[PDB]
RNA sequence: CGGGAAACCAAAGUCUUUGGGUUCCGGGGGGAGUAUGGUUGCAAAGCUGAAACUUAAAGGAAUUUGGCGAAGGGCACCACC
RNA sequence: CUUUAAAUCCUUUAACGAGGAUCCAUUGGAGGGCAAGUCUGGUGCCAGCAGCCGCGGUAAUUCCAGCUCCAAUAGCGUAUA
């Protein structure tokens, strides 16, 4: 504290509250610039449909191609990729199907060695991928 | 050393334009002007240059990039050239290395 | 490049737009 | 070989080894009762680095 | 295994006429044996070893890597020490820091939580240490709190006797040896405050070199 | 004396033993002093001043082998005269 | 039998009701942070793992399976404020 006397607190106040706005991470969730360019709306899960099967690659370091798919979403239309998450689960995804998408959990940043992804498949045609992949579920037709 | 040959969904291709960031695009033979990738065993031990022949791999789920397994030298892209799994229209244009 | 030719450039830049946009009307 | 965009071709070449018939783990209060017997009852003094576990040596 | 004390103090300790090492620590005598801690402190003085972190001095052809070993010596009622000592293996960089932590052992006093009950459990003042850019701070706690602190802190203050304790750190703290340094700054300023507790003009003893210099002068030179 | 991460500082001290009065100003790096709006100027331009997106580093102090088309001393017919 | 507008639920109480008591406890994880195999087979910077460091290049303590072990326990893991 700097204006240190009896009858100053409209002075500190103020002070706190612009050195307040002038922040990144309390900034980020009180304009609404943020929440509009999000695509998800503020929403924790999405929902979306299939359009291709895409594959994008590592960066420098490490090399393999992760395999991914570009989805667009249901509620406002935008169009987003999404990261399919365990192995060999490329083949119970085909076009134009529905899938619930939701983040990795870095909070709409890029994780790991995959460049421009926020997004992975938690569910897809309504069914789980873990029940898939374990032999739990099957696909119906 | 060996013959290597293409597969169901191996084939063929011929560098056309040298490119960045370690891709290349290369002249399949099928008509199809695709966007390859160089293999990670192949990012500093061999080099590709440009109208050289070389095996590619292929996506069952799209064709827009593919990628490069090996290369082939001179002598073995004539053999395999008299074999008849290449076209004999194409041009090897007699790729090597100089001296 | 340093600090001093990339503000001259972006001044150069910055002219060429306004000049653009003045003559967009 | 195949492809180098060959989708779950280690989770589909692997050797399949079945699982094996083994005896029910107890479960509830009496595996703490195991547990606590295990490490604070047959503890033996050795000297210099206790081995774990699961130490396989 | 046997002692050939260089000092005269070592030979006085020896030769069993001093009493405890608490008049050795009120005439503030340095202590460059560290053996004879292990003559007046027995089984109790228990040491656990804290980090072995490896530096290296880069050279004409790689890097010559070196190991340097943290430990924490000290009896669970009293004293308690903190000794480094960096060589080329481990087993010697080891045996050199509990050897270095042996001879640097300092006291502690305790205090109590308003009513003075029974025996003391807690810090008897607001202490701080400060070295590099770690500060720690020790803060009286009522009985039956328990030692509140990072793992660190939490173990020296066990050896150190220490029962019930607030800390409160700051600064670069995942570098071991600048907070092991400073928390034990902390516990050794402890003596060093003055308090109306003990405000009572003190009376001067002898020394003890003045006291038996007639048995040095007939042992040895 | 004392402080600091150190270089250093008689102030950059009297700071976890934290409060003499008071103004301005910074919250990882880039985008960026950028776009738009206002305002000032004949003009060049000044003041105020974001966001989308992207990244796990960008940085400050100091010690030995590193190389100087850096300096000062010595040596070699695998260097020269 | 009791409850209740009448039931159902709980409590009481007849008769049947378990040995590998098949009347079968899951969810994550085992390099560090952070508790817990330098075990055995398969792929070989491919498939994939990985919140962060990083792990995969034809001897993987990190991938895919088996055995063992570890954390909580009718509960456990993930995403967002």
């Amino acid at each position: 504290g700097k204006c240190r006397g009896l009858r100053t607190a409209r002075k500190l106040r103020s002070h706190r509250r612009d050195q307040k706005w002038h922040d990144k991470q309390y900034k980020k969730a009180h304009l609404g610039t943020a929440l509009k360019a999000n695509p998800f709306g503020g929403a924790s899960h999405a929902k979306g449909i299939v359009l291709e099967k895409v594959g994008v690659e590592a960066k420098q370091p490490n090399s393999a191609i992760r395999k991914c798919v570009r989805v667009q979403l249901i509620k406002n239309g935008k169009k987003i990729t999404a990261f399919v998450p365990n192995d060999g689960c490329l083949n119970f995804i085909e076009e134009n199907d529905e899938v619930l998408v939701a983040g990795f959990g870095r909070k709409g940043h890029a994780v790991g060695d995959i460049p421009g992804v926020r997004f992975k498949v938690v569910k897809v045609a309504n069914v789980s991928l873990l029940a898939l992949y374990k032999g739990k579920k099957e696909r119906p037709r | 050393r060996e013959l290597v040959f293409k597969e169901d969904g191996q084939e063929y291709a011929q560098v056309i334009k040298m490119l960045g960031n370690g891709r290349l695009e290369a002249m399949c033979f099928d008509g199809v002007k695709r966007l390859c990738h160089i293999r990670g065993k192949l990012r500093k031990k061999v080099w590709i240059n440009t109208s050289d022949i070389i095996l590619v791999g292929l996506r069952d789920y799209q064709d827009n990039k593919a990628d490069v397994i090996l290369k082939y030298n001179a002598d073995e892209a004539r053999s395999l050239k008299a074999y008849g799994e290449l076209p004999e229209h194409a041009k090897i244009n007699e790729t090597d290395t100089f001296g | 490049m340093r600090a001093k030719w990339r503000k001259k450039r972006m001044r150069r830049l910055k002219r060429k737009r306004r000049k653009m946009r003045q003559r967009s009307k | 070989h195949g492809s180098l965009a060959r989708v779950g071709k280690v989770r589909g070449q692997t050797l399949k080894v079945a699982k094996q018939e083994k005896k029910k783990k107890r479960t509830g209060r009496a595996k703490r009762r195991m547990q606590y017997n295990r490490r604070f009852v047959n503890v033996v003094p050795t000297f210099g680095k206790k081995k774990g576990p699961n130490a396989n040596s | 295994k046997e002692w050939l004390p260089v000092t005269k103090l070592g030979r006085l300790v020896k030769d069993m006429k001093i009493k405890s090492l608490e008049e050795i620590y009120l005439f503030s005598l340095p202590i460059k044996e560290s053996e004879i801690i292990d003559f007046f402190l027995g089984a109790s003085l228990k040491d656990e070893v804290l980090k072995i972190m490896p530096v290296q001095k880069q050279t004409r052809a790689g890097q010559r890597t070196r190991f340097k070993a943290f430990v924490a010596i000290g009896d669970y009622n009293g004293h308690v020490g903190l000794g480094v000592k960096c060589s080329k293996e481990v087993a010697t960089a080891i045996r050199g820091a509990i050897i270095l932590a042996k001879l640097s052992i300092v006291p502690v006093r305790r205090g109590y939580w308003g009513n003075k009950i029974g025996k003391p459990h807690t810090v008897p003042c607001k202490v701080t240490g400060r070295c590099g850019s770690v500060l720690v701070r020790l803060i009286p706690a009522p009985r039956g709190t328990g030692i509140v602190s990072a793992p660190v802190p939490k173990k020296l203050l066990m050896m150190a006797g220490i029962d019930d304790c607030y800390t409160s750190a700051r600064g670069c703290t995942a570098t071991l040896g600048n907070f092991a340094k400073a928390t034990f700054d902390a516990i050794s300023k402890t003596y060093s405050y003055l308090t109306p507790d003990l405000w009572k003009e003190t009376v001067f003893t002898k020394s003890p070199y003045q006291e038996f210099t007639d048995h040095l002068v007939k042992t040895h030179t």
